[PDB]
RNA sequence: UUGACCUCGGAUCAGGUAGGAGGACCCGCUGAACUUAAGCAUAUCAAUAAGCGGAGGAAAAGAAACCAACAGGGAUUGCCCUAGUAACGGCGAGUGAAGCGGCAACAGCUCAAAUUUGAAAGCUGGCUUCGGCCCGCGUUGUAAUUUGGAGAGGAUGCUUU
RNA sequence: AAGCUCCUUCGACGAGUCGAGUAGUUUGGGAAUGCUGCUCAAAAUGGGAGGUAAAUUUCUUCUAAAGCUAAAUACCGGCCA
């Protein structure tokens, strides 16, 4: 679903959980990509979502939990394969230092570039986000237009829901230094 | 007539246009047998017949399968 | 058998042992 | 040692000694009978790991099988099919294992070992006489061969429950009702 | 030496004998 | 856990099975060059050598399978174009 | 026409094919032998050292055990057996080695030549499995090697190491590298130019 | 839970006092084959493993080849003297080497020997 | 391209001046033959006990 | 040179092709395969022809390649009004035998 | 169960199996524990006699 | 010209072996439907019945590319509980294990990868006056040594046939 | 002939097989539970399966692609009781 919403995104299979996390470095300059989108899994149960920019840039780590894909038959939305979203983002995100972080990653891994040669030319859906409780709520909503009553929009949801708890953040590419920790994080 | 005498089983049962017997089989190998039916297994099953070798291997193996001739015999 | 199989048994045979109670 | 460069040789199965070798075998096994006997291994080093040696009473059967399908899978490998018709042919030995030689767009080749159970030297030579006994009459029908084993699932660990120790046998002792006198 | 003698017998009898096998069917007649 | 005092144990010969035997890298070098290369290890090669190394790895992926085996396999065909230039 | 058996007309069309395909070189170096004088020189010394047949070992058996009823030296004889020979190779004990040339599965010898050079051993492929199995007291053997001669013929020896790696392995240093085949014939030429006369108008 | 044909897989234990005499007439049988020998092998003393069982302790399958050394019996003369090897056992802890080390020299203590022939 | 290319030796150019194995000789290469006295002694008894 | 495009295979690669699915570096990488640096040329007719029957490699092809060389490969006179009349008569007729026998 | 009935019409005899074990139950022989074992008793209860011990086990 | 080796043949050649039966239990392959879900199509019946091949007194499995997260266990098999639990199914009809633990019984081993190279030391025949005579197989490898909780080789001193 | 000991010497371990992609079947088991076919096709401080948010894949435990082996288990048939 996430790759369906990026222009700019290219698929890529099973990374080796026995290689070096830095080793993603190397793969994204191969695929000449300036940010990782990483989907790391354990114990078969558990998603752990990794952003990255690739050579320097910072890394935040979260977990992915109440996973909701398109297929499920009760969203009733649909938007265009590779339009240009509105991303809405919360008044935490500004205050917070490690949510501005976060949001500048998040402006770049969903921001599908202006003048994309494989993007659309017209806007129908928003993806927002909202820090409720000590996470990250993500939500996708279609830009449904309707005639005034004597034009007004009303949101219907498309897409991926899912919560990412922010575990930490480095300073390196996979790893570095820590700027900031949950110390919060109760692990499945 | 369709069937003649099979001289496997002595059943009238060859066909004479197949020349394939209907209840054994005989230009097979094998015998005709099938497990859908328990009666006619019964029917030609060991025992069903006179035993000439099969009677006598229990008691060769009573006494060890043992060769030669008591001592002292004539 | 093997005469490897004989060596190990003619210099470590079982052997008859008992156990007090 | 001339066995431990027999076996990297064998790891590059695509480069151009082997690759060329395996053309002009394919092409000659082509011309011959689907079954037919090899006087010595065209892998000599595969079948001695194996457990092939230079006696009287080892041989050796090449044997062609047609790759594909019947959608439908078979649950038995074309090694296996290999195999049975080996035995079949040579209806007095005894088959111990099979081997990979060549591969075409049409045929799978292998090559099996045989042991005859009735030779003299086979006989009085134990590491190999087990096979003499009549447990071992026809292993490659019943699933004893090495592509045997791998079918049936008979792998130590969690991901082999239910074929550990047989998949009937296992599926028939979960599936009694068990009784006893003081219920 | 360069086996070419034995080369046209070989390619003598492979057309021979695919104009025999071909020859079985009355429409290739 | 429970306090109970640790003890040092001999070091495992099949833990030793990571090879480090001078005979066999000598033998798999020597076969390399009776042997050759594959269809796919020239297609690598001459990339490598036109400096396309970035497309060398994506091929041998595509080819292999894993990150992990297009690493080794282009680090392997760099290195017989180091010592081929070194015996030219 | 008249027609062949199987079998005649297979191990025929099998001598056309060496001749036609392009071997790979280390395939090709095996068709590069020694000429009738250096085998012959070769043979004049490996006959001097002969391994003894079972019927003159038992006599020598029979005569130090009749001795004892009622001091030697070391044995130098002509090496032979495949992995026997490797592992001589390989610990540079061999002075000589001696390779035959129509070895059926190929590979058992087709890294011999390539091993014998690395560690510096003078080799020479040998025409003909048969006379090597009968310098020996057997039917075939695929590789033969001189570890120790006496003291009487060292020179004669190292004669024929500079004979064998000076008359043999300089001429297949130039030809060693590359393919063998391609002996195309009168008839194989004029049926490739039949072939591209009708690739020329319309490829399908 | 009845869907499947239960009433051809049904198995009656009526032989279990039978198998109770059999099982007695095979220790019996073993018992006269090896008269004065015991009829088991010595059989060392493990801890169970999960967490759920740290406190109690079982026997295991054999002793290992450490604790057999500092017992002072050589390893190829112990199975015929009725003590079972596991070269798949490690000690780990010197306080398993210890209780196994009591158990053999206990073993030896008691042991009656007879030599060879 | 070329189809046939010739084999660069990069690995036999280099010649090695050591065995490949460093084990020890046995005692067994510098001595008279064990088997050798054991076939003599089993024919010394036939020829013995004729 | 003119290459005429027969076979439904070459058809199929031809569809890949052209559509957006395989690039020129996607079918230049991929054909270095085991198929790849075999030789041809002086080889005999008996070797070339045992080879040709038993290597042609196993990979799909789709419908619509396959539609397409159909009607590449059809006649002129295929099927013309005459041909198409008879063959809806001689249906028809047939049908009226079957309620004929049926009667 | 046929040939069961064919036996009891034939006048061929009944060859009846001696109860013959693969493994003996009592020592035998000339040493201490087979002229001090008693066939009545048991193992625990000859072991007993003897002094030894029967069972390493738990 | 003669003689080797390789491949392939012939013989009512010398000596052997396979087929069929039985199939209660055992090892595989192939493979339904009725039924239930008050109808039925996923599902269930059922990895069952029918069909095909192959053994024995048992067969099979079997000495960890195992379980585990422990203070650890230690080849395989079977019983008791684990447990209608985990897990998967419109999270219907429902389907449905395993580890630990308590017992029964316990037994470990054989090769390929190393050159005997100061001695193919190995074995099938068949002629025997029964002790030893030849014909061969085999160096494209038959004996001895080694089989990774190991091992080799030297040295060393006791201990075993 | 054999067991142990010591060491300024050595210590070889199974490939169209693992693996990736796909189709079918199967399982309580898309970390595909196992199996089979097709396409591509490996490694050597390597490989497999696990544990772990703990800051980087740290730690734990085993060596697959060769082989043999009694007992405890089953039994509507066989020789009997
Ligand atoms: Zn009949």
């Amino acid at each position: 679903d996430l790759a369906s919403m990026l222009p700019h995104g290219r698929k890529d299979a099973k990374f080796d959980t026995k290689s070096r996390l830095y080793e993603l470095c190397e793969l994204a300059e191969l695929y000449n990509c300036n940010n990782v989108l990483f989907f790391e899994a354990r114990k078969g149960k558990d998603l752990y979502m990794w952003f990255s920019k690739v050579p320097n840039g910072p890394t935040v780590k979260f977990y992915a939990q109440n996973l909701h894909t398109m297929e499920e038959l009760h969203f009733q939305g649909n938007c265009l394969k590779g339009s240009r979203p509105i991303l809405s983002f919360d008044a935490a995100f500004e205050q917070e230092p490690y949510l501005k972080v976060i949001k500048e990653l998040f402006l770049h891994t969903f921001g599908v570039p202006q003048g994309h040669k494989k993007s659309k030319p017209f806007i129908d859906h928003v993806l927002s986000f909202s820090v409720a409780d000590g996470k990250i709520w993500v939500r996708n909503y279609e830009i449904r237009e309707v005639e005034k009553v004597k034009t007004d929009i009303n949101l219907i949801e498309i897409g991926p829901r899912f919560v990412l708890t922010p575990i930490i953040i480095q300073e390196g590419s996979f790893g570095g230094p820590i700027l900031y920790e949950n110390k919060r994080f109760i692990s499945p | 007539k369709t069937h003649g005498l099979c001289r496997r089983c002595g059943r009238r049962s060859l066909h004479n246009q197949k020349k394939v017997c209907a209840s054994c089989g005989y230009p097979a190998a094998k015998t005709r047998k099938y497990n859908w039916s328990e009666k006619a297994k019964r029917r030609k099953v060991t025992g069903t017949g006179r035993m000439r070798y099969l009677s006598t291997v229990p008691r060769r193996f009573k006494n060890g399968f043992r060769t030669g001739v008591p001592k002292g015999a004539r | 058998v093997l005469e490897k199989t004989k060596k190990r048994l003619t210099h470590f045979p079982q052997r008859k042992y008992a156990v007090k109670a | 040692g001339a066995l431990k460069y027999l076996e990297e040789l064998s790891k590059k199965k695509q480069s151009d000694v082997v690759r060329f070798l395996l053309r002009v075998r394919c092409w000659e096994y082509r011309q011959l009978n689907v079954i037919h006997r090899a006087s010595r291994p065209s892998r000599p080093d595969k079948a001695r790991r194996l457990g092939y040696k230079a006696k009287q009473g080892y041989v050796i059967y090449r044997v062609r099988v047609r790759r594909g399908g019947r959608q439908l899978k078979y649950q038995r490998s074309l090694r296996a099919t290999a195999e049975e018709r080996v035995g079949r042919r040579c209806s007095n030995l005894r088959v111990l294992n099979s081997y990979w030689v060549n591969q075409d767009s049409t045929y799978k080749y292998y090559e099996v070992i045989l042991v005859d159970p009735n030779h003299k030297a086979i006989r009085r030579d134990p590491r190999i006489n087990w096979i003499c006994n009549p447990v071992h009459k026809h292993r490659e029908c019943r699933g004893l061969t090495s592509t045997g084993k791998k079918s049936r699932g008979l792998n130590k660990g969690h991901r082999f429950n239910k074929t550990r120790a047989g998949r009937r046998k296992t599926w028939k002792r979960h599936n009694t009702l068990s009784l006893w006198r003081y219920r | 030496e360069d086996g070419d003698q034995l080369e046209r017998e070989l390619d003598a009898m492979y057309e021979h004998y695919k104009e025999r096998k071909a020859s079985q069917d009355a429409k290739y007649r | 856990g429970h306090k109970t005092t640790r003890r040092v144990l001999k070091e495992r010969p099949s833990r030793r099975k990571g090879a480090q035997s001078k005979r066999t890298q000598f033998v798999r070098s020597l076969i390399r060059e009776v042997a050759g290369l594959a269809p796919y290890e020239r297609r690598v090669i001459e990339l490598l050598r036109n400096g396309k190394d970035k497309r060398a790895r994506k091929f041998s992926k595509k080819k292999l399978g894993t990150f992990g085996r297009a690493k080794r396999k282009c680090e392997e065909l760099q290195r017989i174009i180091a010592e081929s230039r070194r015996a030219h | 026409m008249v027609k062949w058996p199987e079998y005649i007309r297979l191990q025929r069309q099998k001598k056309i094919l060496r001749m036609r395909l392009k071997v790979p070189p280390a395939i090709a170096q095996f068709q590069y032998t020694l000429d009738k004088n250096l085998a012959a020189q070769a043979f004049k010394l490996l006959n001097k050292y002969r391994p003894e047949t079972k019927q003159e070992k038992k006599e020598r058996l029979l005569r130090e055990a009749t001795a004892i009823k009622e001091v030697s030296k070391k044995p130098y004889t002509v090496k032979y057996g495949l992995n026997h020979v490797v592992g001589l190779i390989e610990n540079k004990k061999a002075s000589l080695v001696l390779i035959a040339n129509d070895v059926d599965p190929i590979e058992l010898v087709v890294f011999l030549p390539a091993l014998c050079r690395k560690m510096g051993i003078p080799y020479a492929i040998i025409k003909g499995k048969a006379r090597l199995g009968t310098l020996v007291h057997k039917k075939t053997a695929a590789v033969v090697a001189i570890t120790e001669v006496r003291s009487e013929d060292k020179n004669e020896l190292a004669k024929l190491i500079s004979a064998v790696k000076e008359g043999y392995l300089e001429k297949v240093e130039d030809t060693r590298k590359r393919w063998g085949g391609g002996i195309m014939g009168f008839k194989a030429q004029k049926r490739e130019e039949k072939r591209k006369k009708s690739l020329e108008t319309a490829i399908k | 839970h009845f869907r499947k044909h239960w009433q051809r897989r049904v198995r009656c234990h009526f032989d279990q006092p039978g198998k109770k005499v059999t099982r007695r007439l095979a220790r019996r049988a073993k018992a006269a084959a090896l008269a004065p020998r015991p009829v088991d092998k010595l059989r060392p003393i493990v801890r169970c493993p999960t967490v759920k069982y740290n406190r109690r302790t079982r026997l295991g399958r054999g002793f290992t080849l450490e604790e057999l050394k500092a017992a002072g019996i050589p390893r190829l003369l112990a199975p015929t003297i009725g003590i079972a090897v596991d070269h798949r056992r490690k000690n780990l802890s010197e306080e398993s080497l210890a209780a196994n080390v009591q158990r053999l020299k206990d073993y030896k203590a008691r042991l009656i020997l007879f030599p060879r022939k | 391209e070329d189809p046939y290319p010739d084999t660069v030796e990069w690995f036999t150019s280099v010649e090695e001046k050591m065995p490949l194995s460093a084990a020890p000789e046995p005692k067994r290469r510098f001595i008279p033959s064990k088997n050798e006295a054991k076939q003599i002694m089993k024919l010394v008894r036939a020829i013995r006990e004729g | 040179p003119n290459i005429d495009i027969i076979t439904a295979e070459a058809m199929t690669l031809a569809h890949q092709l052209a559509t957006g699915e395989k690039t020129k570096a996607d079918l230049i990488d991929e054909g270095y395969n085991k198929y790849a640096f075999k030789q041809k040329e002086g080889l005999p007719d008996w070797f070339l022809e045992d080879e040709a029957k038993h290597d042609k490699p196993i990979k799909p092809i789709t419908k619509e390649a396959a539609q397409a060389i159909k009607e590449k490969l059809r006649a002129l006179n295929a099927r013309p009004i005459k041909k198409v009349a008879e063959a809806r008569a001689r249906r028809k007729l047939r049908q009226a035998k079957k309620l004929e026998k049926l009667k | 169960r046929e040939l069961q009935k064919r036996k009891r019409r034939s006048s061929r005899p009944t060859i009846r199996m001696p109860n013959r074990r693969k493994k003996a139950l009592n020592p035998a022989g000339n040493n201490i524990i087979a002229k001090s074992w008693n066939k009545k008793e048991t193992l625990s209860q000859n072991y007993t006699r003897f002094g030894l011990v029967a069972k390493l086990g738990k």
